[PDB]
């Protein structure tokens, strides 16, 4: 079965809302036992929107990962259905509910393939994945690494990105309580972004590094495509240049300042005698 | 009757809410419904979780999309999952009526009604959901016995009691014969919102990012060429303005504000650039070295 | 120092509070009269029953009783359960009336003769007797035992909890707990804003337990 028509997986927050919200209804799991679950949307198209999900009753045992359950039944007969909602929802693929992918994962996808034209596995995740992206979107490939490995069926990641409708977006700031100080748009936000940044480019680093060790000992398999990235990042450094500002904002500010000042000075004489006389007449005018 | 029927205040999910906008905008101007799934506490509390739809049609909401069988159908898979919800309403969208109920759409809540005594009929605007308003509004029956003895009041008892009005014309009028209308009210969750502020891990990198001297010169140049415009301008203006109230002093400068904040903001917009690029300049170097 | 230990009790203090109010009292027919023409049975009638009575507040008159003996039948629904329980705030005070008048109302007397009154007498007679509780609230705590329906439930629930408020003890607590655990589709509402009530001005580490635990598992408006 084909995997194609994505190149990219942008992803709706009605996608993990549904998640969340499922999760009581059917039975308050609670990610105690990891639930697999139909992903909903668009064809016909290069790039892929998800438009929606639904969950599908999976259990998968921590006792044991190779032991689940997947409600077969369940997806012929909710296909039928998508049709009358709209006729361009049809099951793109699967979601994962985290907090991480498995070589399990590779058995649970041959299985929904046989339903998707586009089978693609996005592990949505019931938790937030920090400020970032909480949805990572992966598809099924067949490689080989030059580690000594022959051919693996394995996860390897594509771009993902969160995306949205003209009907949903609207619908999403009403709901909203929040009044964003990271919306993005303008030099407020813009400063409160840079603070975020270094700490957003820490959390990442760490990450690195560990891989790098895992390899040298503590033995891991090498993702050659990994090793040959990290080289690239050291070898681009210059040192820097110039970048300053001029006096001029001052200049405009002090001529609001002469402005007022100058009314000030032909007013005072007035107003400071005559307060004397309207003091007075105030006490009076108030009993009354 | 007036001794048993209240209005319902109904509390609608994100997943409701975003579901109902979405299905009723591709349609247009076929126009979708469906049954919506909740649960009901209260005597008038009426959590609106989930919706599933019905069959589009090009004439729209209509006798024939009605079926036990769709319904009968869900509440089977309902079963499988372990999901408990009963039927709390109905849901229709009118592209091509207002928010008056049809006379189509008056029969549809009527079949509905026999299977939930509880029932609620809501009119969706998928147009509306285009621009940044969106209007929608949730209704209940009102029975014809009622009116005479009890009169539409007694709906608004024991309950939130807001009767809307959406303009004028047809809808206003059409509302008045039918229905009670009752208010929306979300619900929401901490955790609910945490998902829909979530960002990207890109952005991280994106604030640090070195401006191009490029793009930066063109902001540069832009800048420093406005401000010599309006610099004479300033000039000829500091001569008189010995009276406060800056608007007059922007209409004898010429035109809507005065020249000196013309110059400031352009000073700023360059300002904004140069602030990313100096920072981003040396943090970028210091920290990958 | 023997009436130091009358009026502390509050028998004494009733005495005072609705002799006060009766005597000094206005109370003029035209607008029981102006409200009964506009609105027949209405939300309008239902604002109106409690506050004509609140007008008039701390009088002993029958001529609330008979003009609005005809408000009283006209209602049904939620109307007519104020309509019965705002009596209770007309005659405010009046211990001997309090009890009495309530009485065909509360379920030992007529009980299918209207679960909405029936409910109402309860609501009415707390609110009367309230900080001057202590005799009342056994009697109050019998009758919302026995006849626990819905409606009649409800309003004694809330009608036990202003009577016997700021008492902080279990007796109240555990019949009212009780009622807040069957999550009763009406009840809820009364019972755990009645746990509140009774418990005032004090704490008790059973009591605050139960409150805040419950809230975090229902997803049922009323009792949250």
């Amino acid at each position: 079965m084909p995997e194609l028509a994505v190149q990219k997986v942008v992803v709706h927050p009605l996608v993990l809302l549904s998640v969340v919200d499922h999760f009581n209804r059917i039975g308050k799991v609670g990610n105690q036992k990891r639930v697999v679950g139909v992903l909903l949307g668009s064809w016909q198209k290069k790039v892929l929107d998800v438009s929606n999900s639904f969950a599908v009753p999976f259990d998968e045992d921590d006792k044991d990962d190779s032991v689940w359950f997947l409600d077969h039944d369940y997806l012929e007969n909710m296909y039928g259905m998508f049709k009358k909602v709209n006729a361009r929802e049809r099951i793109v693929g699967w979601y994962h509910t985290g907090p991480k992918l498995h070589k399990n994962d590779i058995a649970i996808n041959e299985l929904m393939k046989r339903y998707c034209p586009n089978s693609v596995l996005v592990i949505i995740d019931v938790k937030p994945k920090d400020l970032g992206l909480p949805t990572e979107a992966y598809i099924s490939v067949e490689e080989v690494h030059d580690d000594g490995t022959p051919t693996s069926k394995t996860f390897e990641h594509v771009t993902s990105e969160i995306g949205a409708e003209e009907a949903e977006e609207v619908g999403v700031e009403h709901l909203l309580r929040d009044i964003k100080d990271t919306t993005v748009g303008t030099l407020s936000q813009r400063i409160t972004n840079q603070v975020h940044g270094l700490k957003g480019l820490n959390s990442k680093l760490l990450d690195i590094r560990t891989y790098l060790e895992k390899v040298a000992s503590g033995k891991l398999p090498i993702n050659h495509h990994i090793i040959y990235q990290l080289q690239d990042v050291f070898n681009l450094l210059p040192d820097a240049s110039l970048q300053e500002f001029v006096k001029a904002f001052y200049l405009k500010t002090n001529d609001q300042m002469v402005v007022v000042y100058l009314a000030s000075l032909i007013r005072s004489v007035v107003a400071l005698h005559n307060l004397i006389n309207n003091k007075i007449a105030n006490r009076d005018a108030e009993k009354k | 009757a007036p001794a048993v029927d209240t209005a319902e205040q109904v509390y609608i999910s994100s997943l409701a809410l975003l579901k109902m906008l979405k299905h009723g905008r591709a349609g247009v101007p076929m126009e979708v419904m469906g049954l919506m799934l909740g649960e009901f506490v209260d005597d008038y509390t009426v959590r609106v979780i989930d919706v599933f739809a019905m069959p589009q049609s090009g004439t729209g909401v209509s006798v024939e999309a009605v079926d036990p069988v769709f319904q009968a159908k869900m509440l089977d898979m309902l079963k499988q999952t372990g999901r408990p919800e009963m039927v709390v309403g109905w849901y229709h969208s009118h592209p091509g009526f207002g928010c008056w109920l049809s006379g189509v759409d008056i029969n549809t809540q009527q079949s509905f009604e026999a299977l939930s005594e509880r029932a609620v009929a809501v009119v969706v605007d998928p147009i509306q959901s285009v621009k940044g308003k969106v209007v929608i509004d949730a209704f209940r029956l009102i029975n014809a016995n009622m009116m005479v003895l009890g009169h539409e009041p007694r709906q608004t008892t024991s309950n939130l009691g807001h009767l809307n009005k959406p303009s004028i014309q047809a809808l206003i009028h059409g509302l008045n014969r039918h229905y009670y209308s009752i208010t929306i009210n979300y619900r929401k969750n901490e955790l609910e919102q945490k998902m829909l502020l979530n960002l990207h891990k890109k952005s991280w990198m994106e604030g640090l990012t070195l401006q191009d001297y490029s793009e930066h010169c063109k902001h540069n140049e832009s800048v420093v060429k406005e401000m010599l415009e309006l610099a004479k301008n300033y000039n000829k203006a500091v001569e008189e303005e010995d009276k406060m109230t800056p608007e007059q002093l922007a209409i004898k400068n010429v035109g809507k504000q005065d020249p000196k904040r013309h110059l400031e903001e352009h000073v700023d917009v360059l300002m904004t650039s140069n602030i990313v690029q100096c920072l981003a300049a040396m943090l970028d170097t210091v920290v990958f070295k | 120092p023997l009436k130091m230990i009358k009026i502390l009790s509050g028998e004494m203090a009733i005495e005072l509070h609705l002799q006060f109010l009766i005597r000094n009292n206005n109370t003029d027919l035209m607008i029981l009269k102006n409200t009964k023409d506009a609105v027949r049975n209405s939300v309008c009638h239902t604002a109106t029953v409690i506050a004509n009575s609140f007008m008039h507040c701390g009088t002993t008159s029958d001529q609330f009783l008979r003009d609005n003996l005809e408000w009283l039948a006209r209602a049904t629904n939620w109307a007519k359960f104020t309509a019965t329980a705002s009596l209770g705030v007309i005659h405010k005070g009046h211990e001997k009336e309090a009890l009495q008048l309530m009485a065909t109302y509360l379920p030992k007397d007529t009980s299918p003769g209207s679960a909405y009154q029936e409910g109402g007498g309860l609501y009415a007679l707390g609110l009367i007797h309230a900080n001057h509780g202590g005799d009342i609230i056994d009697y109050l705590l019998n009758q919302l035992k026995n006849a626990s329906n819905d409606i009649v439930r409800h309003g004694g629930s809330l009608g036990l909890g202003l009577a016997a408020m700021g008492t902080a003890r279990q007796d109240v607590y555990d019949l009212l707990k009780t009622n807040l655990y069957q999550d009763d589709a009406v009840t809820g509402e009364a019972a755990g804003l009645a746990l509140g009530l009774v418990m005032l001005g004090s704490k008790n580490t059973q009591a605050i337990e139960d409150m805040v635990g419950y809230a975090q598992e229902t997803q049922h408006e009323k009792i949250l």
